[PDB]
């Protein structure tokens, strides 16, 4: 039990790596770049319970601006305003991580830093091609403290 | 350390100066010349096809150049030769200068012919794909890393 | 430093206790419940990057229910809407906690249930008249993290 | 445990049964009558002043009796006699319904009443305060405890 087992939580945030704890892409929250904001997609962000919603263009690996929900502040559903305009009246920070990267660094990071999350990438050998950075999908810093609490 | 951005990198070495980009839309089109001119490039080398019109960065003075290749493959020996006769002329127009090259992935065979233009001016195969990794990671696939250890200079910069 | 600090964190969420930890009422985000939803309230909720709001009347003391942002969705800013409407909408349950309570049994009861939040109260002795108790503010998980990790 | 809701709370013994409950507003009246005969309460003491209309509650057949008396204050002595009178006839009417006592501070003179009861029924005033302060914290001021103690059973239910 308990207190004890949170102990070793920490002890083992040097073990433990980003591919541990992240949310894959396929459940993450995020809209197209090309998407109206309409009373039914404003409604289904408000329903998600996120504050920082990733925006991608047109394949869902391409992650290309942050909307957060400040963002929404005084947009009128059906002005139709489209996504891209508001994600175009404000540089939002998007930050990167390393699927190697183990979970103290990270924790960290966030205790210092501006975003509460980051997205996730490895590079990728296999293939014929150039080398890329592929896109896993977000840690933050709840996911961080879910080792611990659990 | 260990958390970073969509931004561009530089390479530093005697007075060779170069820029690895990631590619913009027309849409920040504008945005992405005043990056360049921040660094001070002269050149930019399109080695990976793109979609924008070049002509608002050439017309802010910046010589472009389009150079593709094949993805994952080595330079073909035209395009090295007209790389390194390139870097002459144009260090030679401005000693610290930057050349920026570009891809759509900045890992790849963009920083391959900034390996090329290293190890043709001082530091060894071994040495020269370090300096690259340590700025973007996991640099070259195993084709170019071939390539790169294949590779002699004669010695022409 | 470190990980080491933060054990001592664990160790010491026997010893420390709610009133330790809580955003006090002066510093709440909430809302009278007479509120309408126009443009500018509405910007001034989702600016203020909480999902959980508590709802009073007349007094900033008197918790009566809870607005979650999920509760928004399909509003129209100036239906002028007001919030008790929304509020009779919906059963959120509003939790209390007492200002005694130590962090390991409210981290465990955050781990459990259903609410992330809780408003915190303590007794009331001096006074002439009858015992109540006396709002204070709020406790989330998220609180009690930030003991772990500072 | 150690989280709670704002919510009735119910003492039970012999065939005696106590409710404390909250105040509502007219706004939520239909629904707090349902609460009431969820519990089986045939009456009600107000022993603190409000504002709603009785007339729903008694329109479904709860007995409500207004008997307010000064805040943090001992009952008064005909309060105690009406009470316990109440108390007889409307249990003597149906065993094991419930009497509903409410306030709009649930601390204090509703739970006075209910003590009051437990003493002249049995258990030991330092017992009978216990089993209210369990049920709700921190439960009577210091005026109320030396009334419950100074107090003496006949013992009349
Ligand atoms: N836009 C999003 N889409 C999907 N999951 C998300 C998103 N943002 C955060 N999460 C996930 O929700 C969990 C907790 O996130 P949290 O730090 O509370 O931020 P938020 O307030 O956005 O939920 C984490 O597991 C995280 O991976
Ligand atoms: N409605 C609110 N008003 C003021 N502070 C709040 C509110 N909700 C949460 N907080 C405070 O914000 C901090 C983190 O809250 P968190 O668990 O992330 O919930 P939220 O997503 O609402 O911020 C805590 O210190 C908490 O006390």
């Amino acid at each position: 039990q308990g207190p004890l087992n949170m102990i070793q939580g920490v002890l083992e945030l040097r073990c433990r790596t980003v591919e541990d704890v992240l949310t894959p892409l396929e459940d993450c929250f995020m809209l197209d770049a090309s998407t109206v904001l309409d009373f039914g997609v404003l409604a289904s962000i408000m329903q998600s319970g996120h504050t920082r919603i990733p925006v991608y263009e047109e394949e869902r690996s391409n992650i290309v601006d942050m909307l957060y929900l400040k963002d929404l502040a005084f947009v009128d559903p059906e002005d139709c305003t489209p996504l891209s305009t508001i994600t175009r009246f404000y540089n939002h920070p998007l930050h990167f991580v390393f699927n190697d990267t183990k979970l103290d660094a990270v924790l960290e990071e966030f205790k210092r830093g501006k975003s509460h999350l980051a997205i996730v990438q490895k590079v990728n050998n296999e293939g014929e091609g150039d080398p890329f950075y592929e896109v896993l999908g977000l840690v933050t810093l709840e996911d961080v403290i879910e080792e611990i609490i659990r | 350390f260990a958390m970073n951005r969509p931004a561009p990198v530089e390479i530093s070495y005697e007075n060779m100066r170069f820029l690895i980009t990631h590619n913009p839309t027309n849409a920040t089109l504008n945005k992405f010349t005043e990056e360049l001119k921040k660094y001070g490039v002269t050149t930019l080398v399109r080695v990976c096809d793109a979609t924008y019109d070049k002509a608002p960065v050439e017309k802010e003075g910046i010589h472009v150049l389009d150079w593709p290749f094949d993805d994952g493959a080595p330079p073909p020996n035209q395009i090295v030769d007209d790389w390194l006769n390139l870097l002459k002329t144009k260090f030679r127009e401005e000693p610290g200068c930057c050349v920026a090259v570009h891809c759509v992935a900045g890992l790849g065979r963009a920083p391959v012919l900034v390996a090329l233009a290293l190890i043709e001016c001082g530091m060894k195969y071994e040495d020269a794909v370090q300096f690259i990794r340590q700025k973007r990671r996991g640099a070259f696939n195993s084709k170019q890393l071939l390539y790169l250890e294949k590779y002699r200079p004669k010695m022409r910069l």
